[PDB]
RNA sequence: GGGGACGGGUGAAACAGGAUGAUCCCGCCGAGACCGCCGGCCGCGCAGGCGCCUGCCAAGACCGCCUCUGUCAAUCAAGGGCGAAGGCCGGGGGCUAGAAGGCGAUCAGACACCACCGUAUUCCCGGCCGUAAACGGUGCCGCCCCGCGGCCGGCGCGCGCGUCCCGCCGGCCGCCCAGGGAAACCGGGAGGCUCCGGGCUCUGGGGGGAGUAUGGCCGCAAGGCUGAAACUUGAAGGCAUUGACGGAGGGGUACCACCAGACGUGGAGUCUGCGGCUCAAUCUGACUCAACGCGCGCACCUCACCAGGCCCGGACGCGCGGAGGACCGACAGCCGGGCGCGCUUUCGCGAUCGCGCGGGUGGUGGUGCAUGGCCGCUCCCAGCCCGUGGCGCGAGCCGUCUGCUCCAUUGCGACAACGAGCGAGACCCCGGCCGCGGGCGCCGCGGGACGGCCCGCGGCAGCGGGAGGACGGCGGGGCGAUAGCAGGUCUGUGAUGCCCUCAGACGCCCUGGGCCGCACGCGCGCUACACUGGCGGGGCCAGCCGGCGCCCGCCAGGACGCGCGGAGCCCCCGCCGUGGCCGGGACCGCGGGCUGGAACGCCCCCGCGCACCAGGAAUGUCUUGUAGGCGCCCGCCCCCACCGCG
């Protein structure tokens, strides 16, 4: 399911992205 | 006539059928020029063109069907040149298979 | 394109049906897909009934038959040819056949 | 057995259409030798002649009854 | 409680379970889920959704109506509520499955699928979340719109009258004439639309980047809702149509399938080819069917390979050289297997030419994946097309058919098809039989057989049976479609493109050797394992098509002649007598011959008498003059067949 597999990938940057924000504030 | 008007550069194509309509003329049922070689490519590709009806099995291909193969050797390799012609009427045999039915 | 207008499920009038499962694969099948296929067979084969309906020290007993409805997922039904991909032309036709 | 072709089977009805007469329903020599009067009927080689005259002699057969 | 060895699990298994007695059977008991079969082109709900039994509560659509009101309506940002599953929070609960986790088997590796154990979850109550292929991928209200059905809930009509019949209204649906559409299709619309305008909201504007960044709002979180750009790119996509594939469903068919049988191989010795091994070289192709007694006999040649050694036989054309001297020859001795090859020598020899440059000719050298040609194979099959019409906007399909018949796309039958063709068949070759004409010799032409007839069963094509007849239902072969395929061959050719090696040669010759070397594994064979046989004599006998005499020799053969001739199996009689024996002839020690220039090749003769007492998993070929058994001829060849073709 290409789809939803780019989608979870997708979720598993964006969380990881907002990780660092967060260090940052 | 076709090995000559091949090594005279003609599209392969336009003088098969010239040969072809020769044979026509001439009253044959049909007539096949099969050219086999290098034909501009380095790939070999065998160009069947035939016109008209033409026979393969039994015995009246020895008696109805001529048969000429021709090594023509183009400038890239060797190409051959196979005319075949079905002529059905001759003076002698007819075929053992066409009922006439009156 | 559509294959079917029926979707390969009887819905009709409805937005959810009864899970069922298949019988042989186990994989949850929704009961209007299903091919449910119903069977009344006998309790022995036909091959052992004779020899054990001279057994029996009862009158007039006869081999008791075995009901059971067998509802196949579509997978296990083409793989045992309990149903069979038709033509677009014969896949329309709705009578039990043969 | 031994199934008509298309030729020993066209012919054969050719031959019902033109003669009648001629023919009769249970005679192969006779369906032979009708089928054998030269241009009236042409078959090259015995065997497609004869060939020919049993279909005629079959087809000969059902038409006689209807 | 009983009774006794395994049980689970699977594609096969394996990790778990079992004398602490499992599984299995029964008697019970606890707990938690779950509502079977009935159960649906059933129904209800605003959707998500909805199925134990009883009781209760509030509703809801439909229908019927000469009831009330009198437009109170339609869709809708903003705003409210609801919303599968999974998830989250605070409690309860905890059977079953079971994300994670662990595990046994896999496989190159799987950590995956499959087996097993299992936490969250599943379930309840109180909140969150706000998402789904949340689908009819089809917003809502309204109108006309063509028949034929089914179901469903009301209502009414007919009739004696039954869950009957015909309607009406409302819902769920099937098929569909028009109509529409790029088709698929939709027709209770996707119709009434380029002839384009009943009303209202929502959304899209080539493919990506990207539902990302950022800001906002919301959520406990997970995330939801809103939502870009820079940048990159010639297509992405829809639905159809031919093919090509499928580890898809059907039908069909064939002793290169099976059945029923046969005779085998694989087990032994050898023969030959193949790999490997070994070499100076073991020249090479070919590796499933469709490589492997295959490229029709390797002492020499062949011969391509190795160890050596000659030789120009380098043509034509130009610049120079040379005729009293281009070019090569040679006795004798040495050297060298040998050669005037070189060497010593000093004689010949006569422009057939040397040298420089060009430019050849030859090469069983390479590349068959550059090719022609020719074979193999799909194909010990049955497909391949066309003209005219029909249906499509077309690519096109129909014809050429999910039925029957056949050996067969061979025909019938049905049928927008109707006729033709090619392939199949017919034809050709041989055979059996009859006649004619001829006859150094059986060898020229004609008939005859067609599922004809008969009986069944069939519209039918044909499907069994019966005779009559040399002959019976495709006799034994040749020929072979449309397409093919990186099948095989450049090493068959004065077939060939390209690299062309080209003179201390990959040319071309001569000698010597290899191609046959052998720890080994395999393919086609042969001979065996005997008493249905071996061993002795006695008959007799062929066909493809065919010579002998005489003398000497055990033989094998030789000399000298002439013009001409023939198997085995089998049978008949003795013998051996179950013994690895007279079964079997492998190996090896003498010899005697043959063919050649030369054995290493073969034959013969006297020893010598190996394995093998019927062959494991498997694997082959086969339907009447058949398998098998038995010999004979030819192919290639100096000699020689365990081979091939007959």
């Amino acid at each position: 399911m290409r789809a939803k597999w780019a989608k979870k990938r997708m979720r598993k940057l964006k969380r990881k992205r907002r990780h660092m924000k967060a260090r940052s504030k | 006539n076709l090995r000559a008007k091949l090594e005279e550069a003609m599209p392969i194509r336009r003088a098969a059928y010239s040969i072809i309509r020769t044979a026509m003329r001439a009253g044959a049922a049909g007539c096949e020029v099969i050219v086999a070689g290098k034909l501009r490519a380095q790939r070999a590709r065998a160009n069947k063109f035939k016109e008209g009806c033409l026979i393969s099995t039994g015995h009246p291909k020895r008696i109805f069907l001529a048969e000429a193969t021709r090594h023509i050797k183009m400038r890239q390799g060797v190409i051959g040149v196979k005319v075949r012609i079905y002529n059905p009427n001759i003076r002698g045999a007819v075929m053992p298979d066409k009922i006439e039915i009156g | 394109p559509v294959k079917r207008r029926n979707n390969g499920r009887s819905k009709y009038n409805c937005g959810h049906t009864n899970i069922v499962r298949c019988q042989n694969c186990h994989r949850c099948v929704p009961k209007d897909k299903v091919i449910k296929r119903f069977t009344i067979r006998n309790i022995v084969d036909n091959t052992i009934a004779d020899d054990v309906l001279n057994a029996c020290v009862i009158q007039g007993f006869a081999i008791p038959k075995l009901y059971n409805k067998v509802q196949y997922c579509v997978s296990c039904s083409i793989h045992n040819h309990i149903v069979r991909v038709r033509s677009r032309e014969d896949r329309k036709i709705r009578t039990p056949p043969k | 057995g031994k199934v008509r072709t298309k030729t020993i089977k066209r012919a054969a009805r050719k031959i019902v259409e033109n003669n009648y007469e001629s023919l009769k329903p249970k005679d192969f020599q006779n369906n032979k030798a009708i089928c054998s009067k030269r241009n009236v009927a042409i078959i090259p080689s015995k065997r497609l002649r004869n060939k020919v005259a049993g279909y005629v002699t079959t087809l000969m057969n059902r038409v006689v009854k209807g």
